[PDB]
């Protein structure tokens, strides 16, 4: 019914300690409404919690956008003999993305309570939080909050006046972007290299230690208990249909005030930038391009950025995708080819090397891109490069290959004249 | 109220803080499940 | 682009299987807690933390440390070698006292992250991949560190230094040289990634317990 | 009984539950291209050479690892599967060394034959190739690792069949290399078999080096007498 | 382009070009080439026998 | 060179079935030995067994 989105009231945000201006420990969290009626939520049953998540319309906050109630119900099968586990994906490897770091270091008890609520919903015996290895102080804050939760009886033995036993473990990575991929994360937890495994089987059947497992993003887990407390309908009231809720947004690059903010789902990109990030450096006319959802998503130019909304469906219709909602803006005083080439070099340095298309083709893309920045190539190759990206996407084990193919495709599609002009200028300069 | 930043506790975290917290928490855990064997190589 | 670090080990007077490495008793206590974290029958899952612990005790990972971890956890040594060579936070070569990592990925590069790189080079008189003669600093370039909003930034020994200018990085370096530790976080007094002068959210006092609870709960 | 019905290029076949697309195609007489899959090894799914199209499914599946489902129609000779094969062979050949005249696997190479049968006939790779240093694993298996295609057949054989955990992968991405990471001889009573399972000239027989070509040889089927196994 | 008496060539360093791939032996329509090879004392891939029967050769 | 004196050293014949080869050999007066065809037995392959909760099929690397 509502048509205009983007005015989120202060009392309506989920992460009310996003900026760390309040006590991140247990006392402040209870003061702000955390660990309230948690026993009632646990005693209401797993089916009720799953239904609340389903009518909430919550989609996966890792970036894929899969309906979360559907996965958590996939886990809802009867017992087999193996223990059941919840895995929280706190790897946060995507360039431009820092939201999980802020919700982990400043509001850890929301994450812990979400772990408990989700584990109760899916019948898990424990939760493993795979925190990025570089987030050492954030991991220590998480461990201190978990210590407080154990001391207060909120988790562990009986966890409440509930009768449900639940442990929360924190495990640290060691410098691997690929270990954010859920199967690669499970492999890393088991002590092997961070190489993704093929699907099927899905983690709900065979996961960590060979047991049923659900991997969920930090934001999804951390918002689940508030959804249970306030209701699925309250969460579903925000955003368009199939795009419900409030999403954390990271604004970085050529803005006056780069920042992380929580805002309604279907906000316009221009509105978000001009309201929370202070505008693009040099005014809106100075905008050249935006990567709206992290490095994996293709970039879009100013013409489409003018009137585009920030959600999965609208950004898919703009041929990009919402991704992780990491807006990276670039004005007309930057080298767009150089920026895309740097992203491709990042992907070359982050591939695990397991499958030949990603390994070989991403290395090849990196080499071609470096030449492109110089302009050392010829016009005929651009099409060649486009074909190479197509070969990679849809043929690899995991989606890192797609995430390396898409930025190249976006750059070609929206800035072929710039590549052609650079090649022509190089040819003129070198004779 | 909001003017003060209240996450300075990580300013005195040492090289062993995480592992020491893990050791402290080791007494609060539930007994682990077992696969039945000492190792997959057993 | 090209890495520059080899992934084969050749024996060496200061790096060989007889290089003396052992865990301290309290590190053995930490190891036993770490192993207790995982289900019985799956002890290889402790390879990543325990190996990390060895580095925290030693500063880097000799081949003897890898063998010691493999024999403590009763896993084949080749598995520990694969783990050590896969993850980039493990130092298979000795490193300086202050490992300086500069993020140069696109969001950080947009906000002038090479100026801070060259400032560090000029201050230390070393190139990107080397170590100072006194074995006190080691420059290196890394990918996105998860603080893109506070760009440009560096990481030194578990600490994040954010919102940097070349003057700020010079003061951080000479404060490290003095002997004391500079405080982590962003510079310019921005306090963990809010708008610099905007303050466009979370201004009203947060609501208390049970503010918007539904009926029947 | 419990058999399910699937289709290979429209032809019906009944298979046991859990049967892979590759095995269903085998039951019809079609051999799917492969590099990393082996019948007696565990499934890997690395080389992506077995990618095949399922009717009315937008994404290709890895035939060696994906169990077939009831009603599926596998399109082995479809345009999408042919293009997938061509792309995977292009990626495999991008960094491969031009070693065929000096490679001992010249006339009996699965890489060569599958390139002629399923790949393109030309290259559009205009860069320099990677080169890795050779490892020494004993006087029986000669190692030239620039020819390696990272199928991990040798690692799986050594771990599962031979019961020796000496082989692994070190590194990441493009410079991930198969080896031991230390100077170590791979010695076992079954060590020479990794020469046969290696699809390329990366692992060869050292005493056999440069003596013959596979098309010259005459084959006599006989019995070993070095023990009582026969 | 004239085809006359056969010859074996070498690099400017004096090292012989033949590396015993046996492609010429495989392609010879008259089966006039006989080749035997082994590793050299320096590990090089070289021939120990390279015979051409000129009364079988069709040039 | 390698010299031979038997004219049938390079003679190899192709047949659709074993019965055809037996008929040809019998009508041509040659004593024969027939070996039955060896066929690879069907194998049970499961990618999920690579990551096993409690079996020995769990792999240490992939
Ligand atoms: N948060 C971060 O730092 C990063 C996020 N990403 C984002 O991750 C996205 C791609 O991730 P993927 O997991 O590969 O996408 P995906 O669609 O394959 O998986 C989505 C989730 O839903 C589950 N799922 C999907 N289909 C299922 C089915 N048929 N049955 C059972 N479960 C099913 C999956 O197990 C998975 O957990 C990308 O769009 C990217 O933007 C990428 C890099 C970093
Ligand atoms: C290469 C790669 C890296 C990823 N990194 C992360 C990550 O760091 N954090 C995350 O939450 N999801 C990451 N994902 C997506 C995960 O698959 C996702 O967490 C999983 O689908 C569950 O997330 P959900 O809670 O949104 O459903 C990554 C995916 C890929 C392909
Ligand atoms: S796509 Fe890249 S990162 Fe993903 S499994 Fe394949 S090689 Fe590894
Ligand atoms: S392995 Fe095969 S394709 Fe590669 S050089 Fe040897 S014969 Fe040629
Ligand atoms: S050496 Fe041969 S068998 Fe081993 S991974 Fe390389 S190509 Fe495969
Ligand atoms: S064997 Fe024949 S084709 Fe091969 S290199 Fe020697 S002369 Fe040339
Ligand atoms: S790009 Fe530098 S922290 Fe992410
Ligand atoms: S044969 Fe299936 S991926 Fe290699
Ligand atoms: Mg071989």
């Amino acid at each position: 019914k509502k048509t205009s989105f983007g005015s989120l009231k202060d009392e309506d945000r989920i992460f009310t300690n996003l900026y760390g201006r309040h006590d991140w420990r247990l006392k402040g969290a209870q003061s702000r409404g955390d660990w309230y009626k948690t026993k009632e939520i646990l005693l209401k049953g797993p089916d009720w919690i799953l239904g609340e998540v389903k009518t909430s319309g919550l989609r996966g906050r890792g970036g894929a956008g899969f309906p979360t109630g559907l996965k958590w119900s996939f886990m809802n099968k009867p017992s087999d003999g193996r223990p059941k586990y919840l895995v929280v994906n706190a790897d946060e490897g995507e360039p431009g993305t820092c939201k999980d770091r802020e919700i982990i270091r400043h509001d850890p008890h929301k994450l812990v309570e979400g772990c408990l609520v989700g584990g109760r919903a899916m019948g898990a015996r424990a939760a493993y939080i795979y925190i990025r290895g570089e987030f050492y102080n954030e991991a220590s804050n998480l461990q201190v909050a978990i210590r407080e939760a154990y001391e207060a009886g909120l988790i562990g033995k009986n966890a409440c006046g509930s009768g449900y036993d639940f442990d929360v473990f924190v495990v640290r990575g060691a410098g691997a972007y690929i270990c954010g991929e859920e199967t690669a994360l499970i492999e890393s937890i088991e002590g092997k290299q961070g190489k993704p495994r093929l699907k099927p089987p899905f983690p709900a059947d065979v996961g960590v230690f060979g047991c049923p497992t659900t991997v969920a993003n930090v934001e999804t887990v951390a918002v689940s208990p508030t959804i249970c407390r306030r209701g699925g309908a309250w969460f579903a009231s925000f955003g368009r249909e199939r795009n419900s809720g409030t999403k954390l947004f990271n604004i970085s690059g050529h803005v006056n005030h780069p920042c992380t903010v929580e805002e309604e789902m279907s906000v316009p990109l221009k509105e978000l930038i001009e309201k929370h990030a202070g505008g693009v450096i040099g005014g809106w006319d100075n905008l050249l391009a935006v990567i709206p959802g992290g490095s994996s998503t293709p970039l879009i130019p100013k013409s489409v950025c003018e009137t585009v909304l920030m959600d999965f469906d609208a950004l898919v219709q703009a041929q990009t995708g919402l991704g992780t909602a990491a807006v990276i803006v670039m004005d007309r005083s930057t080298d767009i080819v150089k920026a895309i080439a740097r992203l491709i070099e990042f992907y070359k340095h982050e591939s695990c090397g397991q499958c030949t298309p990603c390994r070989e083709g991403v290395d090849w893309m990196n080499k071609v891109m470096a030449r492109f920045v110089k302009g050392d190539a010829r016009p005929a190759e651009i099409d060649s490069l486009w074909e190479i990206s197509k070969q990679i996407e849809g043929h690899t084990i995991c989606a890192l290959g797609d995430g390396a193919a898409w930025p190249v495709q976006g750059l070609i599609r929206h800035f072929r004249p710039e590549l052609e002009e650079r090649m022509q200028q190089f040819a003129l300069q070198h004779q | 109220d909001n003017s003060t930043y209240r996450n300075l506790q990580h300013h005195e975290y040492s090289t062993y803080t995480f592992l020491d917290l893990n050791v402290e928490l080791s007494k609060f855990r539930m007994p682990q499940p077992s696969s039945g064997r000492q190792s997959p190589r057993h | 682009g090209a890495g520059g670090a080899l992934f084969v080990h050749r024996d060496t007077p200061e790096n060989n299987p007889d290089t003396p490495f052992d865990f301290t008793p309290e590190n053995y206590k930490r190891i036993e807690a770490i192993v207790k974290n995982y289900p019985e029958g799956h002890k290889a899952a402790a390879v990543l933390p325990v190996l990390d612990l060895a580095q925290r005790q030693n500063g880097w990972l000799p081949i003897s440390a890898m063998n010691k971890v493999a024999e403590i956890l009763q896993v084949p040594p080749m598995r520990v070698y694969e783990v050590a060579t896969f993850y980039t936070m493990y130092n298979r070569k000795p490193v300086g006292k202050y490992h300086i990592q500069v993020c140069t990925t696109t969001p950080c590069m947009l906000r002038n992250s090479d100026s801070i790189l060259e400032a560090i080079q000029k201050k230390l008189g070393i190139k990107v991949g080397e170590t100072t003669p006194d074995k006190l600093f080691t420059l290196i370039e890394v990918e996105c560190l998860g603080a893109c909003v506070n760009a440009p930034m560096v990481q030194i020994n578990d600490n994040y230094y954010e919102d940097l200018t070349p003057k700020d990085i010079e003061e951080i370096i000479d404060e490290l040289k003095a002997g004391k530790i500079p405080k982590p976080g962003p510079r310019s007094g921005r306090f963990s990634c809010e708008p610099a002068g905007g303050l466009t959210s979370l201004t009203e006092p947060p609501k208390g317990p049970g503010f918007g609870v539904q009926a029947g709960l | 009984s419990n058999l399910i019905e699937v289709f290979v290029d429209g032809q019906s076949v009944m298979v046991e539950p859990g049967t892979t697309v590759l095995q269903a195609c085998e039951k019809v007489g079609m051999q799917i291209p492969r590099f990393c899959y082996h019948e007696r090894l565990s499934v890997a799914g690395n080389c992506r050479m077995c990618l095949v199209e399922i009717e009315k499914a937008p994404k290709v599946v890895a035939a060696c690892a994906m169990p077939v489902m009831k009603g599926w129609n596998i399109l082995t000779n479809s345009e999408k599967s042919k293009k997938a094969r061509e792309g995977v062979m292009e990626f495999l050949l991008a960094n491969h060394p031009l070693d065929c005249p000096i490679c001992d696997q010249g006339g009996e190479c699965d890489l060569q034959d599958q390139s002629m049968m399923f790949g393109s006939d030309r290259s559009r790779f205009l860069e320099g190739k990677r080169a890795v240093e050779d490892k020494n694993i004993g006087p029986l298996v000669k190692t030239i690792m620039t020819r390696c295609i990272q199928c991990t057949r040798c690692i799986r054989f050594a771990s599962e069949i031979a019961g020796v955990d000496d082989l692994g992968t070190t590194g990441r991405g493009n410079d991930m290399q198969v080896g031991t990471y230390i100077e170590k001889m791979f010695m076992s009573e079954l060590s020479g078999n990794i020469i046969d399972i290696c699809p390329v000239g990366a692992l060869t027989s050292k005493p056999y080096a440069f003596t013959a070509r596979p098309w010259e040889t005459r084959k006599t089927e006989s019995i070993d007498v070095m023990d009582a196994v026969g | 382009r004239f085809r006359g008496e056969h010859a074996l060539r070498r690099y400017p360093s004096g090292e012989e070009r033949c590396i015993a791939c046996k492609l010429c032996e495989a392609v010879c329509p008259a089966q006039a080439i006989t080749i035997e090879a082994e590793p050299r004392a320096d590990g090089s891939r070289r021939t120990t026998r390279y015979d051409i029967d000129m009364t079988k050769c069709i040039y | 060179w390698s010299s031979t004196a038997d004219p049938l050293s390079n003679l190899v014949l192709t047949f659709s079935t074993k019965e055809d080869a037996v008929a040809f050999a019998e009508k041509n007066g040659w004593s024969f030995d027939v070996e039955e065809r060896k066929v690879p037995k069907p194998k049970s392959k499961s990618y999920g067994a690579n990551f096993s909760w409690n079996k020995r099929t769990r792999v240490s690397t992939k």
